[PDB]
């Protein structure tokens, strides 16, 4: 009855599972799961996770971008960032997005393929005669 | 319009004259950008899918695309809606204020993105929007450049101080 | 024929450095202590008037701070008598700041507790390189030594298509007040282990626990975290212009540097077209 | 008006030196002359 | 990689306008870091051509 999307995923992330914590991520975000901090409990953990794979599967093809996390979810903004790169690595987070849509730094363009010439010193190349032949002699 | 440096030569050499010795001068004069804005917040709200008093009276009862979203269908919809819990209607605001957001920052990227690739190009000093195919046309707007006196430097294409020293096995 | 030491570039002589010394520090480096530093002078008091922000490696031994600031100076096109006079009151400037930058504590004393304690703070920004101007807000952890200001910084430009003086902008700032908590902090009685805040004007700067019903932010204040470029007038930009304490956090507004290409720099210069 | 070119003289004689004393030429050599901590531990757990 | 980025950014945007000095101010303000690796980095390469 209820509406139906469709998702990809790459075949390595086939362990991640919602309801679920898999030893991949406690040891790729260790900072949720030492008993030391209230705020970052295992728990919070997963509310901060599953609002950022649910939000982007509800479109696959727009960026979700961690201007929007920080915008929705209250808790320290570094650790947001580092969520959402985790995601992305592990397919996850933005598969669909097609290229050029991605985001980019504002730099200038490049000049790799330029054509230059050298200034040379004054006894760097020979003096030279006898311009030779070219050509096969007459038999 | 695209870009917003001050249009007069004159009053950008006067500035910085007037501030290499120190003093100031009356006219502004800001640096180069592209112009446009980004009013985020000015702009698509968190929806309230709830009424003021919804959620303290579930409290006491202890209870293609549009934008970014897809469209629904009256009567799969009203079914959906009808099995959820108040609990989670925070979550679905928060999701739709994600896609939406998600979405206009698309949209404002590639409107942006198009604009610096025009200041590169005008600040470079191309033309503008120089197609694959007009480039030697390009080299071509070069003569006419120096025709509209003018005297190339040395830092001008095709007129550089060193020239090729052809190798004697070349007749000519 | 002549022997000629040198051919100036761009009314310079060429930088030689003492290559032993370079090794010599190359190889016994440990850290990278960074000095956020802020330059700032108007007329109404030394003659001259000019507005920066800079990074500098507090365990460096081998770049001068006068020769420093003397490119500086020719970098922004002073002339020679303005140079010669002002060149000293800018290098105190600088020595001072490095002087008073005891440091992080976190470092100096061992913590590193892999997550850090919770101290968050707000850290506000307000930006105005060109005719634009950033406005913006988020909450910060200082106690995470995981925590650099640069990749959020370089996300956060990617994500909204700023160019990179807004990223330098933004890394400075985020360092500013960083460490203006901290000096606050240690300034006062403090061990940094314990958290145990034990004070009034702050621990009520300090953002609440975070446990659950509070993940989610409320509509009203969801628009105060939220970038906003807004774009000003010429009036508001002179106004602007012309206009440890944590109540007033300083903004940024340098004074355009003289590049022909770059953004947020004047376009005094030998023009691209080459005559 | 010039220093550093003394140290560049000296400099190379020395590396002559000692390929010279190794029986090593340095020149044509042959050879092509040419070369966060969270984001490692994520994608070498990768 | 900081080191290529860095000086084929210095490199790239000197090239796109020769007749003008490329100073370290512009650098220091474009990308981030500590201004005295740049500071080399930049002698180094106006020292090389």
């Amino acid at each position: 009855i209820p509406q139906a999307h469709e998702i990809v995923i790459p075949s390595y992330s086939k362990w991640f599972n919602l309801e679920k914590i898999h030893s991949i991520e406690v040891q790729s975000l260790p900072e949720f799961f030492t008993n030391r901090i209230p705020s970052k409990t295992p728990e919070v953990y997963m509310r901060y996770r599953n609002f950022m794979v649910n939000s982007y599967r509800l479109n696959p093809n727009e960026y979700f971008s961690v201007t929007t996390a920080r915008r929705n979810v209250s808790g320290d903004a570094a650790a947001l960032f580092r969520l959402h790169k985790f995601l992305t690595k592990w397919g996850l987070i933005n598969y669909q997005v097609d290229s050029k849509l991605l985001p980019k730094n504002i730099e200038p363009p490049l000049t790799s393929q330029y054509s230059t010439r050298h200034d040379a010193p004054r006894g760097l190349f020979p003096f030279e005669s006898y311009k030779p032949s070219v050509q096969l002699p007459d038999m | 319009p695209i870009v917003t440096e001050q249009p007069s030569a004159e009053i950008r050499e006067a500035y910085i004259e007037n501030f290499a010795k120190g003093e100031h001068i009356s006219a502004i004069v800001p640096g180069q950008s592209i112009s446009g804005t980004l009013e985020l917040s000015a702009q698509f709200r968190v929806p309230r899918y709830h009424s003021k008093n919804s959620f303290q009276q579930a409290l006491q009862m202890k209870a293609q695309y549009y934008r970014g979203l897809p469209l629904y269908e009256k009567n799969t919809l009203l079914e959906r809606l009808k099995q959820l819990t108040p609990n989670e209607i925070k979550e679905l605001e928060h999701l739709h204020d994600a896609v939406f957001v998600n979405t206009g920052l698309q949209n404002v990227r590639k409107v942006r993105t198009k604009k610096w690739k025009k200041y590169w190009q005008y600040k470079a000093g191309i033309p503008i929007g120089l197609k694959r195919s007009q480039l030697d046309e390009f080299k071509n707007k070069y003569l006419k450049d120096v025709l509209a006196k003018r005297v190339p430097n040395p830092n001008f294409l095709g007129n550089c101080n060193i020239k090729d020293f052809k190798p004697p096995y070349i007749y000519s | 024929t002549r022997v000629i030491p040198q051919v100036e570039v761009g009314n310079r002589k060429h930088y030689l450095e003492d290559k032993l010394k370079v090794y010599k520090q190359a190889m016994n480096e440990t850290s990278e202590q960074l000095v956020p530093i802020r330059l700032e002078f108007d007329q109404d008091r030394d003659r001259f008037f000019l507005r920066d922000t800079l990074l500098w490696n507090k365990n460096d031994k081998l770049i001068k701070i006068e020769d420093f600031v003397d490119d500086m100076l020719r970098d922004y096109r002073f002339e020679d008598a303005t140079r010669e006079q002002h060149i000293d009151t800018i290098c105190q400037s600088i020595q001072e700041q490095i002087q008073e930058f005891q440091g992080n504590p976190y470092i100096e004393l061992n913590q590193d507790r892999l997550g850090g304690d919770d101290l968050r703070i707000r850290i506000k920004l307000d930006i105005v390189v060109g005719q634009n101007q950033l406005i913006d807000q988020f909450e910060w952890d200082i106690s995470n030594s995981d925590n650099c200001p640069e990749e959020f910084a370089e996300s956060m430009c990617q994500e909204l298509e700023l160019p990179g003086e807004f990223v330098t902008a933004i890394a400075h700032s985020i360092r500013e007040q960083v460490h203006m908590y901290h000096k606050s902090l240690a300034l006062l009685g403090y061990n940094f282990d314990g958290s145990a805040i034990e004070d009034d004007d702050i621990r009520s700067r300090m953002l609440p626990t975070i446990t659950l019903d509070d993940v989610y932010r409320p509509a009203a204040e969801s628009k105060i975290f939220t970038p906003n470029l807004l774009q000003i007038s010429a009036a508001e930009l002179e106004r602007l212009d012309k206009d440890p304490d944590i109540a007033d956090i300083p903004r940024t507004f340098r004074t355009p540097v003289p590049s022909t290409l770059m953004p947020g720099g004047v376009d005094v210069g030998p023009s691209v077209e080459s005559y | 008006k010039y220093p550093e070119l003394l140290d560049s003289l000296a400099i190379l004689g020395m590396n002559l030196l000692s390929n010279l004393s190794q029986n090593v030429v340095p020149y044509h050599r042959n050879t092509s002359d040419y070369y966060t901590q969270h984001d490692k531990m994520v994608d070498k757990i990768f």
